[PDB]
DNA sequence: TAGTTAAGTACTTGAGCTTTCTGTC
RNA sequence: AAGACCAGGCU
DNA sequence: GACAGAAAGCTCAAGTACTTAAGCCTGGTCTTTACTA
């Protein structure tokens, strides 16, 4: 019965305690569309109060690149508080990080107890999932093994994310579940490491056991959450950016897929969505969960 | 109240009472008094 | 205040289940470590740099009048949820309180203590980083920082 | 001018005035440590903070794929052509658009400013 | 030092002159333009250690329609007045025999003078004003409009032809910086002439509580 | 008049909201009474000041004999009287109207 | 290079910001003025804007020519990222096309970029619109509670429901505000 | 400019390039440099080293650019600290010859002859660089000036010919409000200077005076947009809110303090609690 | 079957400084 | 019956 | 009788309790009583 009132009612916590519990969670499934199905079925609530007058935690922020549609919320007191999922964007399931402090023991580092608290201070400090290990005195080739296992699959898997930030000699890694992510191009030098051979065997998908599981085994498509995005030089098409100009870049890390997959599912059926202005392109997200069929 | 005060039991009891009369009687006019325990029907739902 | 403007900045903590604020070297004192080149070992990771030093320095006059580990741990009890009746009441009390609400990720076992002093020294860190401009205060509306 | 500790409980030096030679010393009052003073300074204070941020910048930034870098600014020492440049991060200056420069070999670890 | 503290005077003794002028007192026109070059030779100049003291700038000024009434403006030496002060002024006010006078503080009165100068009021009449407020005359400023003091069989034509009742015209505190300016009690009505710009010109009546 | 309306607007702003357009009146009635700007004109200029004498009294905003009520009728259509004035004018008449 | 001079009263920052503004605003208004110029006789576009009926002057030259600069919160577009607005971008770039500048137009078509930089220019917008009512609703509502009883009575005085007199006369001159036009006084400005 | 310096608030931090805290147990055997050439120049015959002097040296630096910025003077700085603070610190300032530009100070003379010395010139510091106070009003943050470009902030004059002709004369708009002083000061315009707060204007002027200022500021505010609304709706509230004598808010709290029925009150913002009152 | 969140104003309270009267010289 | 939550629409 | 100290007093800054929070409209689903005695 706890199980069956905290999803029938939407309540989510004890019937008893009811007024601390937090109200909104599992609507009715809507059915007056398939693509209203689907958007309901790929929806981000905010917890923020909806009665808040303060604009800041509505407002379209730029790290939702990619991961949130941008053209997709609802109209009323709840802008920007209830958004929509990329269709691209993958949602982290979480993982145990004993593999990985195995490794990292592995690879040199050393213990929290090990460490004289005078050679601290040039030495990079290591966290998992926010508890601090270690330190370690070479991070460059850390972080090279490090992302070689993870597009080998070999015992990281690729849902971690791994962060170097440079300035604060700090290196964060991350197993935690909850952490949105999309798949991106690798770059290698200025060529993708996507070959015509990977689209051949792809192009012969049927009959050949050949799928985006064997894409991403073979080290060409990555999986990057959003704060490992701070460190990513990012390409918007191959053709484009990767060819010799009078260059802006040439350090880029990743390239992507297409960039039309930074919209939601009702923001995908808008014919040429970059001739209108945002806000009717927004009404007509909103509307296409009502059209008839 | 009223049979405790005819049997005259403990004062305590009658100053016990009183303060359960003068909160359930103040409740009746304002739930909403803080600092104070808002009182509760048997749904756990607050009175109006 | 005159007593404000001869000190400065002072550094204090929130901890759960405790009343009030509690001064960082009481509770790195609480956590085992009297000597102040200890704590601000702990705290400062580089000795060769002055204005932490000058940013640190009022937190440690603040909390000289208490010395001993056990005198710590007394005065963080007299702060509990409420006053024990027994001083090693109040006293057992806080350890558990310390061991258990405090930093819990870090740590459960009574060995983890050393670990905890260097995450909340971390955080002390941090904070003096942020104070003196040379990190970026943290953007609550960034999508990485969200679950 | 800095810290420094009593070499016997290591606990903080702080200063005192000694009214018979009428000399400066540092007294820990946890023990009776008295060691004479070499600065004869105690406190100061950088109000308008002028100091160059090339202590705060580190030479391992060189290896950061999202900076910008030139081949027009060549380094002093050894004249790798290549050098990432970035802005300042100090708050409060008169100024807050001067470009910092770090050479970009491995081993050359130069810092410079124009 | 000197040269400003003189210019303060100088401000403040003009200031006094046109709000005694306003006020209905004789005040003759040399006396109400009087340039700081002529102020200066008069006074003596520097103040400090010097011909204008304080107690050198008091000010007896006589009313038109009757010369027994007079009023005394008095300028403490004192940065702070007290009661002591206040009954000195008080007894010389009797000595004198006026009944109403002025009193400068340089930074401010101490409340249980404050309280000692209304226990007077039915006898004699005191105002404080502060230096400050003195340093400018607000009656020129552009936003205050022109207030005239009405008399009672004034009040009582007004209150006559708009059939009024006193509690129901618009209201002005005796605090007001116009109502201490002018000097105006509780009871007493105001006259205030104003320019508009959908009229022409448009008069209203504040009452004095 | 002109003294008076150089002190109530200062910066020299003309624009002014009053109740009936005089101007507009005007025009209407040259068109009404078909009257022909090439040729002498038969309206006695002493008629022009006598009848705008005597319109001014009947645009009454406060009614009263006492010098208290002439007082507030006077300052109530003070504007729009020295606007009437002002277009209704002899000269202006006799050359323009 | 530092060679920019900071302007009076403001800050480097400040005074950069006002410069590219400047320019930006500037090139944004003569595209337009040229594309308006452009328009033919027979441009339903200006036969549409000439008349008032809809659309503006600004709404042709966003179809035509430039859709121009982004901006969140009166201000260009912030650093979401690190030292960048995006991860296609490179760290401390604070040219045109990086903090938010649309160089295309409807027409043509949005980049990616631009196109996500527009949708942030109408998300404030639309916040702004959801936010504004409740203030002005209750603004509006406080105004008329205070003055509901305010009245014109027979003596054409205006006043309160304690009958205290707030106007002698309502409007300073007894006139109602629907009858009443524009005029020019006629005398005020000639010369003697 | 002059009056610009004159009104805007400066205090001394924003003059004082660093601030050190030296031991010089004796004055003439100094442990700086360059501070033994004027030291000798003051003590050769000695001003005031009468009585003992302590062995605790407080040492401020100017910066040259912000002292020539605010025509200041050293002689004015040191007459300005000694002035407030009284005798309690000896001051020994350096000439504007000096390249490095040094103001020795040191705690008084007669308690060499209750608080730690050291901790005391530490105390000090903290107190003159947040308080010293040297030029200007405080609460006045900035000051700025500009030619106005619109005719509502430009000077008309009548010619004479009768005409109006419109003057470019400076003005300046200051970040915050002191009113009463600023009328007060040298040069300023008292007739038509004037500020956006309206209980400064109330506690300056008086009632009739925040009627005018309240009414510019909503025909401003309303008027800004482009829109238009007629001037009796803007005079009826203005009357409203200064009807009662004193600055009635359109609040709870401001129309509630009118005597008017109980019922009337219920029916705005305090339903209950009017209705037990009455 | 019975019970069982963010703003803003008003009011209170505690720190700092006046008069007056009462005592002692 | 009534109460609660939620979703959407028009400004 | 003249000074000083101790008095009641008084005023003036911090801290706390309390208030409001756009208008209209359409639906749907769920639940009042489950737990001790
Ligand atoms: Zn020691
Ligand atoms: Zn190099």
């Amino acid at each position: 019965d706890g199980l069956k009132y905290s999803l029938a009612t939407g309540n989510w916590g004890d019937q008893k305690k009811a007024h601390q519990a937090r109200a909104g969670v599992s609507q009715v499934l809507n059915r007056l569309t398939f693509a209203s199905t689907l958007s309901h079925l790929r929806r981000l609530n905010s917890p923020i109060g909806r009665d808040g007058k303060l604009a800041k935690p509505r407002q379209l922020h730029n790290t939702l690149w990619g991961m949130v549609c941008p053209a997709e919320t609802p109209e009323g007191h709840a802008v920007g508080l209830v958004k929509n999922l990329a269709l691209m964007a993958y949602i982290s399931v979480g993982s145990q990080p004993s593999p990985i402090l195995e490794f990292l023991e592995e690879w040199s580092m050393e213990n929290l107890e090990e460490i004289s608290p005078a050679a601290i201070a040039d030495a990079t400090k290591i966290f998992v999932n926010g508890c601090w290990v270690g330190i370690h005195k070479d991070p460059e080739q850390l972080m090279n093994t490090l992302r070689k296992l993870r597009r080998q699959m070999d015992i990281i898997v690729s849902e971690v994310s791994m962060i170097r930030d440079i300035r604060e000699r700090e290196i964060r890694i991350y197993t935690d579940a909850g952490r949105i992510c999309r798949p991106l191009l690798i770059v290698e030098k200025q060529k993708l490491l996507l070959k015509k051979r990977h689209i051949d065997q792809l192009k012969e998908r049927e009959y050949n056991n050949y799928s985006w599981q064997d894409l991403v085994a073979s080290g060409v498509v990555e999986y990057i959450d959003t704060l490992e995005e701070e460190t990513v030089m990012l390409a918007m098409t191959p053709d484009d950016l990767q060819e010799k100009e009078v260059a802006y870049c040439s350090t880029y890390t990743h390239c992507e897929i297409h960039p039309s997959m930074i919209l939601g599912v009702c923001a995908s059926i808008i014919p040429f969505p970059d001739h209108n202005q945002s806000p009717r392109n927004t009404y007509q997200s909103a509307m296409g969960k009502q059209a008839m069929g | 109240l009223r049979r405790n005060e005819q049997n005259g039991a403990a004062a305590h009891v009658i100053a016990e009472d009183v303060k359960l009369l003068q909160f359930h009687v103040a409740t009746m006019v304002d739930n909403e008094l803080p600092g104070l325990p808002r009182a509760m029907q048997k749904s756990g739902r607050p009175l109006k | 205040g005159a007593k404000k403007s001869a000190i400065g900045q002072r550094i204090v903590a929130t901890l759960p289940y405790i009343k009030q604020e509690v001064p960082i070297i009481i509770v790195f004192r609480a956590l085992g470590f009297v000597s102040d080149r200890d704590i601000l070992e702990h705290i400062i990771y580089d000795f060769e740099d002055p204005e932490m030093m000058e940013m640190v320095k009022p937190s440690l006059d603040e909390a000289f009048v208490i010395q001993e580990q056990n005198v710590a741990l007394n005065f963080i009890g007299s702060r509990g949820a409420k006053p024990g009746v027994t001083k090693e009441k109040r006293i057992k009390y806080a350890k558990e309180v310390l061991q258990k609400e405090m930093l819990p990720h870090v740590g459960v076992s009574d060995f983890c203590e050393t670990k905890k002093a260097y995450f909340l020294g971390y955080m002390v860190h941090r904070l003096l980083l942020a104070a003196l401009g040379r990190r970026e205060l943290d953007d609550r509306d960034h999508y990485g920082n969200k679950r | 001018v800095g810290i420094r500790f009593c070499q016997e409980c290591n606990n903080m030096l702080y200063p005192k005035e000694d009214k018979e030679n009428r000399i400066l010393l540092y007294a820990c009052r946890n023990c009776d440590y008295q060691q004479e003073a070499d600065n004869s300074c105690i406190y100061v204070n950088k109000i308008t903070h002028e100091v160059d941020e090339l202590t705060q910048i580190i030479a391992d930034v060189s290896q950061d794929p999202t900076l910008p870098r030139t081949e027009d600014h060549p380094c002093q020492k050894c004249g790798h052509k290549e050098a990432v440049f970035f802005q300042s991060h100090s708050a409060r200056a008169e100024d807050a658009m001067r470009l910092y420069y770090v050479c970009t070999a491995p081993h050359c670890g130069h810092r410079w400013t124009e | 030092d000197d040269e400003e503290e003189t210019y303060r005077l100088w401000k403040i003794r003009k200031t006094i002159m046109q709000l005694c002028h306003d006020r209905g007192y004789l005040v003759t026109q040399d006396e109400l333009d009087q340039t700081l070059e002529e102020f200066k030779a008069q006074s003596g100049d520097k103040p400090s250690e010097g011909r204008p003291r304080r107690t050198d700038l008091t000010v007896l000024v006589a009313h038109n329609d009757d010369p027994t009434d007079q009023m005394f403006v008095f300028f403490p030496e004192e940065p702070k007045v007290g009661i002591k002060t206040i009954k000195v002024y008080c007894q010389r006010m009797q000595e004198e025999n006026i009944t109403r006078a002025l009193i400068v503080v340089q930074q401010g009165m101490t409340p249980s003078a404050k309280q000692s100068l209304v226990d007077m009021a039915p006898k004699y009449i005191l105002e404080q004003f502060l230096q400050q407020e003195l340093l400018i005359n607000i009656t020129e400023h552009e936003l205050v409009p022109e207030h005239v003091v009405m008399t009672k069989e004034e009040v009582t034509e007004l209150l006559a032809r708009y059939k009024l009742r006193e509690n129901q015209l618009p209201r002005i505190q005796a605090g007001d910086p116009v109502a201490r300016y002018f000097g105006i009690k509780r009871g007493q009505v105001v006259k205030i002439i104003r320019p508009s710009e959908t009229a022409g010109r448009y008069i209203t009546y504040r009452l004095v509580q | 008049d002109r003294e008076v309306l150089r002190v109530i607007f200062p910066t020299g702003d003309s624009k002014v909201v009053l109740p009936c357009n005089l101007l507009r009146m005007i025009w209407n009635a040259q068109k009404i009474f078909h009257i022909n700007p090439r040729l002498p004109s038969d309206l006695h200029p002493i008629k022009v000041v006598e009848g705008v004498k005597e319109l001014s009294k009947k645009l009454v905003i406060v009614n009263g004999d006492d010098p208290l009520s002439r007082q507030a009728q006077e300052n109530a259509t003070l504007l729009f009287n020295i606007h009437l004035r002002s277009t209704l004018c002899s000269r202006r008449m006799a050359e323009e109207f | 290079n530092n060679e920019l001079e900071p302007t009076p009263g403001n800050t480097l920052r400040q005074t950069f910001e006002n410069q590219v503004n400047r320019i930006l605003n500037d090139a944004r208004d003569k595209t337009g003025s040229s594309a308006q110029k452009s328009l033919s006789e027979y441009n339903n576009f200006k036969s549409m804007v000439v008349s008032g009926a809809k659309g503006s002057k600004i709404n042709i030259s966003q179809v035509i020519a430039v859709v121009g600069q982004q901006n969140v919160e009166g201000k260009r577009i912030p650093f979401g990222f690190k030292h960048r607005t995006l991860p296609h971008f490179i760290k401390d770039d604070y040219g045109p096309e990086s903090r938010g500048f649309v160089e295309n137009s409807y027409l043509a078509g949005l980049t990616p970029t631009e196109f996500f930089f527009h949708a942030m220019g109408g998300r404030e917008g639309l916040i702004d619109t959801a936010v504004k009512t409740a203030e002005t609703g209750y603004i509006q509502r406080r105004l008329i509670k205070s003055m509901e009883s305010v009245m014109v009575k027979y003596d054409a005085t205006v006043r309160n429901s304690i009958n205290q007199v707030v106007q002698l006369r309502y409007g300073e001159d007894g006139l109602a505000g629907e009858s009443v036009e524009f005029q020019n006084l006629a005398t005020l400005k000639p010369s003697n | 400019k002059d009056i610009l310096c004159r009104l805007e608030h400066t205090t001394l931090r924003k003059v004082t390039a660093n601030t050190a805290i030296y031991y010089d147990p004796n004055p003439q055997s100094t442990v700086v440099a360059e501070d033994q050439e004027w030291v000798n120049v003051y003590y050769e015959m000695p001003d005031f080293d009468v009585a003992r002097i302590s062995p605790w040296l407080l040492r401020v630096e100017l910066d040259r650019k912000h002292m020539t910025d605010r025509k200041l003077t050293m002689e004015q700085i040191a007459e300005k600290i000694n002035a407030g603070f009284g005798d309690d610190l000896n001051c020994i300032f350096n000439d504007d010859n000096a390249e490095k530009l040094v103001l020795r100070i040191r705690i008084m003379n007669s308690d060499e002859n209750k608080m730690d010395d050291d901790v005391f010139l530490r105390c000090i510091e903290s107190n003159m660089l947040t308080d010293m106070t040297l030029q200007g009003i405080e609460q006045i943050s900035k000051v700025y000036m500009h030619l106005p470009q619109t005719d509502n902030k430009k000077k008309i004059i009548i010619t004479e010919d009768g005409e109006f002709k419109a003057l470019q004369e400076w003005i300046l708009e200051t970040d915050g409000v002191s009113l009463m002083r600023v009328l007060s000061e040298k040069d300023v315009d008292p007739v038509r200077t004037t500020s956006n707060d309206i209980v400064e204007i109330f506690t300056v002027l008086g009632i009739e005076a925040v009627r005018k200022a309240l009414e510019r500021e909503l025909y401003h505010v309303i008027s800004f947009d482009g829109s238009y609304v007629n001037y009796r709706h803007l005079a009826l509230l203005c009357d409203t809110m200064t009807c009662r004598g004193h600055l009635m808010a359109i609040t709870r709290h401001g129309v509630n303090r009118q005597d008017t029925g109980p019922l009337m009150k219920c029916s705005f913002e305090e339903t209950v609690d009017v209705l037990m009152e009455a």
